[PDB]
């Protein structure tokens, strides 16, 4: 869904692949469906329970993954990543782990529409969403 | 940064003023908690829809007396609790209890204990009800 | 020495003697000890009401302030 | 736009910075001023955003027509007091014609009778007792 | 030796009392700050062209609160705002708003609340408009 080169043309790309690769008898052109391949990530970044958001945008889509993830969490990514970039490659796709502290360990707060977070007895944090 | 999904205020040992000031807002009056009520403490992840019918329970719960005056809302506990008996010269129960009927301060849960045509009559309560309630019934037989 | 210092009510007053205080008050917890202030509170409420009373930790400074008979003590 | 990057604030530089777009100088007490705020904040309909943060900090206010005075949630005073020979209906009817009437503290008690029940700031409730034994001494 | 030929006064971490005298020339009139609204400071490059929207500006975004009486500019902080509740026995409040008038003592920033024709009103302001008001209708009812 993102080129739009005719019959003769992919023929010529055949052919102009072919006398690159000296070993090869003949390239097989195949094409793929763009939806299935930001479906497939998804469904198996649901199944590993992990915590993401998705950015979609024109030409590649890209996926956060944030928070104070544990031990485990960054054994299943790794896992899944490194499985998941053998198959697809990075051209399409792209993850990005980022791992912080968390802020509400022994902290009071209040969440849903007004969120804030009281730091102290006598201290509010109200953050910027 | 604070991700949950849903809407609730989850207290860490938080100590009775900073609690009942996160429900001054689905209250829509300013909360005033006394001093010895303070020192007692309470954690978990609470959610407030019907904060009237919360407070009450809370009230028995934990132990606590509480008032709404119409502008604000006491809350003391159970300790300090005060009585008095007034005798009133020249007006009667009925006719004090259309004053605070008709005015706005009338509990139900704290009425007046007394004779229905008598000066005399017996009301307990909190301690911001009491001086008032005392209060008028020596300023009404001193204006009649 | 202002010539409102009576009031019409009798917890205004009381409370116009704190705010009177206040100056030498928090001067006193500026130079006083920390957990040797925190010690009296502890020490008077065991005898005041008895052993049920529950400890306060250093967490009251943000808001609390203390009396001005267990301060001078540890001062 | 506009607004307030506030880093560990007192509450009484906060307001302050507030009181360009309130036309009108504010006068927080010391018992108020111990709490603390951080965030970013920003001004574009500060009368609300002045009844917000007063009902999720815990805190009164009032305007008089001239400043804005803030006090803590724990000095409220209350009082009852007596008119021998003036009702209550015109000395409120004296309040609507002056501009100190508010609404959010109106005054509880019965419409043609000399006693009722009020509440509110020191500054409000000094006022109308005062203003209220002056007007018993002048009829 | 001196820098670029504009006008303006250039103040490295000065005070408020040596910056408002600066501003006393332009300000045809001498200033008083006082004590308590004397310890804040300002630094960076000033401009005065016209003094009285510049020190209207200032005074909201510092905090502060000031007075021309027609010989001097007072200037005192917002906490130090006195008001005062006063009853007029003999005159009323528009023949005491005319000596206002025409004395030139009335200021628009801090009118008399009050009812028209009535003795009892509403003074708030700095001490040395409210300690003008007092005395000045206390001394009329001893006349008349």
């Amino acid at each position: 869904q993102r080129n739009t080169m005719s019959k003769k043309e992919l023929e010529v790309l055949s052919q102009k692949l072919r006398a690159l690769m000296p070993y090869a008898d003949s390239v097989n052109i195949t094409l793929m469906d763009d939806v299935t391949a930001a479906g497939q990530a998804e469904a198996g970044l649901k199944q590993q329970a992990l915590p993401y958001s998705r950015r979609n945008h024109k030409g590649g889509v890209t996926f956060v993954i944030q928070g104070a993830l544990d031990d485990v969490e960054i054994l299943r990514a790794r896992q899944f990543v490194d499985s998941y970039y053998r198959t697809w490659g990075g051209r399409y796709v792209q993850f990005a782990i980022e791992l912080k502290d968390d802020w509400l360990k022994g902290r009071s707060f209040q969440y849903g529409a007004e969120g804030y977070i009281k730091m102290s007895p006598g201290h509010w944090y109200f953050p910027s969403p | 940064k604070i991700p949950v999904t849903g809407s609730g205020f989850v207290a860490k040992d938080d100590s009775l003023r900073t609690f009942f000031d996160a429900m001054a807002l689905q209250l829509k009056e300013p909360v005033i908690v006394s001093k010895m009520a303070a020192r007692k403490k309470i954690t978990g992840n609470f959610e407030f829809h019907d904060p009237n019918a919360l407070l009450e329970k809370l009230s028995l719960q934990l132990g606590l007396i509480w008032y709404f005056d119409g502008q604000a809302i006491y809350i003391y506990d159970a300790s300090e609790m005060r009585n008095a008996v007034v005798s009133l010269r020249n007006v009667s129960l009925n006719e004090f209890n259309n004053f605070l009927k008709r005015s706005g301060l009338y509990n139900k849960n704290y009425p007046l204990r007394g004779d229905n045509r008598k000066g005399t009559f017996y009301v307990s309560g909190p301690p911001v009800y009491v001086d008032m309630v005392v209060n008028a019934a020596t300023m009404m037989d001193k204006q009649n | 020495e202002d010539e409102d210092v009576t009031f019409n009510d009798i917890s205004s007053l009381s409370k116009h003697v704190d705010e009177g205080l206040d100056g030498y008050r928090d001067y006193l917890i500026k130079y006083s000890d920390r957990e040797l202030v925190q010690f009296f509170e502890n020490a008077q409420l065991k005898r005041q009401y008895g052993e049920e009373t529950e400890t306060v930790k250093r967490d009251k400074d943000e808001i609390e302030k203390p009396s001005i008979f267990a301060l001078l003590p540890a001062y």
